[PDB]
């Protein structure tokens, strides 16, 4: 049941780290693929594969999992992209494990049924990243990772009291989700723990003010960007917003709409700017998460079903498009050994289909229609909109500044004057690719068949904001 | 279902060429797009022969995929399908010895696919798909051969002036959404007539659309992204120029002329656009000293004559000059690229000169062009040019000063016509052609697409004639018509038309053999070959400031990640401040110890 396709990622990190080789870790990924594949297809709905076990009994904590349509998807993106950054790594620091270990940590995050056991996984995920952070790579690191994780920690540890109110404010029995979306909190206490929860998933979110944590920590990973392309994962927060924040304290979201959708609307065109200033890679797809992020909070913090499911869907695809891209830009890296968007411009007449692969991969990053961004992103337009006009409108200077640093990137990276001549293709990224592609393409062209599980969610937790 | 293989033909043929591409000899990947183009045309006039078209399919919840193919459809399904496949036969012929054959035409192949996407749809977001699908295309193919800096920021900036008017697409249909829910043409415009709502609503939709069209078809102030199209190859630059790309805006307001219609301020200012769009590329055309971009702001006067048809409610009209044009600019621009060809790409006007009796079967088809451009009398633009004329007059907004200026627009489209053929083909020696000017499949299509120009021509005709586009045209949609006309004055204001065509074509033809070149037409005609600076000023306070912006707003980041470790930093100082209250004295232990045992038990009261 879910329990095993949450643990599978887990304890093959384990197998990889304490035990050998390096290659199994590979298809232990694909394993999990398929699982989490499976699992999402047949799907009923949120009880798909109901798990409860007690943790804290006297405490009221019980191990809690169960496939919504929200989770089966997210399972899914996280799976495929996961594996792909397996297969290709070439990372091969023997660390590998850390990253099925952070695979399986937020597949159980998105599991989480019960308050407890989301905050429990959204603090633990904390120990792979800093730690292929830490001895795998740059100068800085370990202040860049004092930035991310002080950040988190400081957003984070006011939460427990947050969901500790949450939980004896309301009376609930346990922490269950349910239970406690059963017995809503009252005005002038969901304000505080909202104001908690709203300061905890912004600076994980991440938006304008506080995304200062974002650049460091994907500039000093291990180049070839599987540390980056696991932390992009970790940008659950919407998520977390719309599922656990307003439900339990709409109250004081209520007042605090207008700030956040500014916040979202600020970010979103702030990082598809300056990604323009942006003189490398990490820069760059660090400013473009950040401008994702922002149009995803946009899309969830205006209400509107519509907005809200393009905000989700968006969020998961641009993870996925995302972390390709990081990895992309490792292997250009490794086979080059620099990351410089000037230097090497000549690539395109050397790589024949690397160009073709990072040109779908950033025309989904620019919202073009067709692929899997441009329904979230159209989606979250009208949600807004019919939120604040004025918000979606300069939000939405972002296409042009998204086309402008995507192609200015591309143009100065690959089309241009041939150099030397760089290596081609490796055998696992031809499987990378074709299945990269294949996904963008899938989830792009049929919006319809996905994201259909995420329509009931969405409209219900939208009037929820009504009468 | 059939409807939708038109479409997916050039996506497999697309595929091929892109993933494999190479591993094919060099004729074979004009054979097969050619041959998917050819059948995408005979299985739409066999549709629309039967009746029509309908197909719809499921996506996003409220959204679904609709496909529409009517009278109007077809229309532009036959136009695009038969100039592509042409151009897809002279560029068989002109891509010669050249790499990314299969690069060519799979992005042709795409490109086809996408404008039918685009054209047969009845939900705006299939448009848009269309609408961005077409512009990366064109950013593609404008970028072929890559290795060149200067043909990448044409392409760069192509993009990202279309992306600004799909932007304010995206803008005007989230409007269409919020008020009404439908998003579909067809029932959006069926619940649409009645009780208007929020006419300023609806009119600011209106606008939007309208601001994306002039991106799509490089209007002002959007319209400096067109010359430098000039890079890509030249079957490349007739697609874009003629058959697609440029219909599309047209088109939109041929779809929402029931949105349109009932707007008199919009449809006011969008022919106030085209007029603009007119006088700016006249104006500016002969100026150049390029062939390419000569023939460029050409095309933008005639795009400005079809938005001002369009404007005043000339859907109709507006359809018959993009009929017109779809075959002329393609001849003009298919006979520069075999010029081209033939003195091995030099590709100037100053450099060029006396290729008159040079050059045989190429002095007829420039020759023929530049009589459709400049209105012959007998030749289908002087139809065209001349009933958008009178359109101006009879249909609503007043057509009061557009009537003269787009007369003086028709002297000065004879003048510049002139002069491009006269500087290329008369009135000096230059250069070098030895071996092969005249190909066969180059000036065959070229032929045909000459021949049809000549006899485009009368399918509209003033009413005594048979006007055989209006019937056809008007019943699937563009609904509503008010328009006066008259009788006996309308043929006196036809032989004003085809007087001061000719006298246009004289007079260009005397001021440009003349080499006189007074003091003010020499400064007239330099600031016409930069484009009257506009490039300066678009450079100057828009781009270069959002790049200044873009480096002082990643100072600013730098900045606050500098006062976040200024906080850590206050937090350790304050730390080692309370540190240093453990001095190591005991009596300074115990004095803090007993002063704060009494503060607590003072607290506990």
């Amino acid at each position: 049941m879910v329990v095993l396709a949450v643990l599978l990622p887990v304890v093959f990190g384990a197998l990889l780290l304490l035990g050998l080789p390096r290659a199994l870790g590979v298809l232990g990924a694909g394993l999990s693929f398929l699982l989490n594949l499976y699992l999402f297809l047949t799907h009923p709905g949120g009880v798909a594969h109901a798990f409860q076990a007690p943790l804290l009994p006297g405490a009221g904590v019980y191990w809690a999992f169960g496939l919504d349509g929200l989770s089966a998807l997210f399972f899914l993106t996280i799976a495929l992209t996961v594996f792909l950054g397996a297969l290709v790594a070439r990372v091969e620091g023997r660390f590998l494990g850390l990253a099925l270990l952070m695979e399986g940590l937020l597949l159980g995050l998105f599991a989480a049924r019960d308050l407890l056991v989301f905050y429990v996984f959204f603090e633990a995920a904390l120990i792979p990243a800093l730690l292929m952070l830490y001895l795998y790579g740059g100068e800085g690191r370990t202040r860049a990772l004092y930035t991310f994780v002080l950040f988190t920690l400081v957003g984070s540890l006011p939460m427990l009291a947050a969901v500790l109110g949450a939980r004896l404010l309301s009376g609930s029995p346990t922490f269950l989700l349910e239970d406690l979306l059963a017995h809503p909190l009252q005005e002038e206490a969901a304000f505080w723990v909202f104001l908690g929860f709203a300061l905890a998933f912004a600076i994980k979110t991440p938006l304008f003010p506080l995304h200062a944590w974002l650049p460091p920590f994907h500039q000093e990973n291990h180049p070839s960007g599987l540390a980056d392309a696991l932390g992009t994962l970790y940008k659950v927060g919407v998520f977390a917003f719309f599922r656990f924040a307003i439900p339990l304290a709409p109250e004081g979201f209520a007042q605090a709409q207008g700030l956040l959708l500014f916040l979202a609307a600020l970010s979103a065109l702030y990082g598809a700017w300056v990604a323009f200033a942006a003189k490398d890679f990490k820069t760059l797809l660090a400013y473009a998460g950040l401008s994702h992020m922002g149009v995803a909070a946009l899309g969830v913090f205006s209400g509107t079903p519509e907005g809200a499911m393009g905000g989700l869907y968006l969020l998961a695809a641009s993870g996925v498009y995302t972390g390709g891209l990081f990895l992309l830009a490792g292997r250009l890296y490794e086979r080059t050994g620099t990351l410089e968007i000037g230097r090497y411009r000549g690539l395109a007449q050397s790589a024949p289909g690397l160009a073709a692969l990072a040109l779908i991969l950033f025309l989904a990053m620019v919202g073009l229609p067709g692929l899997s961004g441009f329904p979230g992103e159209f989606l979250t337009l009208l949600g807004a909109y019919k939120a604040s006009p004025w918000l979606a409108a300069l939000a939405f200077l972002s296409v042009i500044a998204s086309a402008a640093y995507a192609l200015t990137a591309f143009q100065k990276t690959f089309w241009e004057e041939g150099g030397s001549g760089v290596k081609d293709l490796a055998g696992a990224e031809w499987g990378f690719a074709l299945l990269s592609v294949l996904a963008l393409l899938l989830m792009g062209v049929f919006p319809g068949y996905f994201a259909r599980g995420l329509h009931p969610l969405a409209e219900a937790f939208a009037k929820l904001l009504g009468g | 279902m059939a409807l939708l293989g038109t479409i997916l033909l050039p996506l497999l043929g697309f595929a091929l060429l892109g993933l494999f591409g190479k591993r094919m000899r060099e004729p074979l990947p004009g054979v097969l797009a050619s041959g998917l183009v050819l059948a995408s045309f005979l299985l739409g006039a066999g549709l629309l022969l039967s009746g029509g078209a309908r197909f719809q399919a499921e996506w996003l919840p409220g959204i679904p995929f609709s496909l529409l193919l009517d009278n109007l459809s077809g229309f532009m399904l036959l136009i695009v399908t038969g100039v592509g496949f042409l151009i897809h036969v002279y560029a068989i012929g002109y891509m010669g010895g050249d790499p990314g054959y299969s690069r060519f035409f799979a992005y042709f192949n795409l490109f086809i696919a996408m404008m039918l996407t685009l054209v047969l749809a009845d939900s705006y977001p299939v448009m848009f798909i269309g609408w961005e699908g077409v512009g990366l295309a064109s950013f593609l193919l404008i970028g072929f051969w890559y290795k060149n800096p200067q043909y990448a920021d044409s392409a760069r900036k192509a993009f990202i002036v279309n992306r600004i008017g799909d932007l304010g697409f995206m803008l005007g249909m989230a409007i269409l959404w919020a008020l009404y829910g439908t998003l579909s043409i067809s029932e959006l415009k069926e619940a649409m007539e009645g009780p208007l709502k929020n006419p300023d609503l609806l009119a600011l939709a209106g606008l939007l659309l309208f601001l994306g069209a002039v991106g799509k078809s490089a209007q002002i102030p959007l319209m400096v992204w067109l010359p430098d199209a000039m890079a890509g190859p030249t079957p490349v630059s007739a697609l874009i120029h003629a058959a697609t790309m440029v219909t599309a805006g047209v088109y939109l307001i041929a779809r929402s002329s029931f949105l349109y219609s009932v707007l008199p301020d919009v449809s006011y200012a969008i022919a106030v656009v085209g007029l603009l769009t007119a006088a700016y590329g006249a104006l500016s055309a002969f100026g150049q000293t390029d062939i390419k971009k000569i023939v460029a702001y050409s095309t933008i006067s005639q795009l400005g004559y079809m938005f001002l048809a369009a404007g005043v409610g000339a859907y109709w009209v507006a359809l018959f000059h993009v009929f017109t044009h779809a075959f002329f600019k393609a001849l003009l621009f298919l006979a520069s690229g075999s010029v081209i060809h033939a003195l091995g790409g030099e590709q100037d006007v100053r450099k060029m000169g006396g290729l008159w009796k040079h050059l045989p079967q190429t002095r007829w088809h420039a020759l023929i062009g530049a009589l459709a451009l400049g209105g012959l009398p007998l030749l289908s633009g002087f139809w065209s040019k001349d009933a958008i004329l009178a359109a101006t007059l009879t249909y609503p907004f007043g057509g009061v000063g557009f009537y003269v200026g787009a007369l003086l627009v028709a002297v000065l489209t004879a003048m510049y016509a002139m002069r491009w053929f006269v500087l290329v083909f008369l009135g000096e020696e230059r250069g070098h052609h030895h071996p092969h000017e005249a190909p066969p499949v180059m000036l065959w299509p070229n032929h045909l697409l000459a021949l049809g120009s000549v006899l485009a021509g009368y399918l509209a005709l003033p009413h005594p004639l048979p006007n055989v586009l209006e019937p056809f045209l008007k019943p699937a949609l563009a609904e509503v018509e008010a328009h006066h006309l008259s009788l006996g004055a309308e043929w006196g204001l036809i032989a004003l038309s085809a007087a001061v065509a000719l006298l246009g074509l004289w007079a260009g033809f005397v001021f440009f053999q003349r080499k006189v070149f007074p003091a003010w037409y020499l400064a007239f005609e330099a600031a016409s070959r930069e484009a009257f600076y506009v490039d300066r000023a678009y450079n100057a306070l828009i781009v270069n400031p959002l790049k200044a912006l873009a480096e002082a707003l990643f100072y600013g980041d730098r900045g606050l990640l500098s006062g976040y470790f200024g906080l850590g930093g206050a937090a350790r100082s304050l730390g080692q401040g309370l540190a240093r209250l453990q001095t190591g004295y005991l009596r300074v232990y115990a004095l803090l110890f007993v002063l704060g045992a009494l503060l607590l038990l003072g607290v506990m009261r």
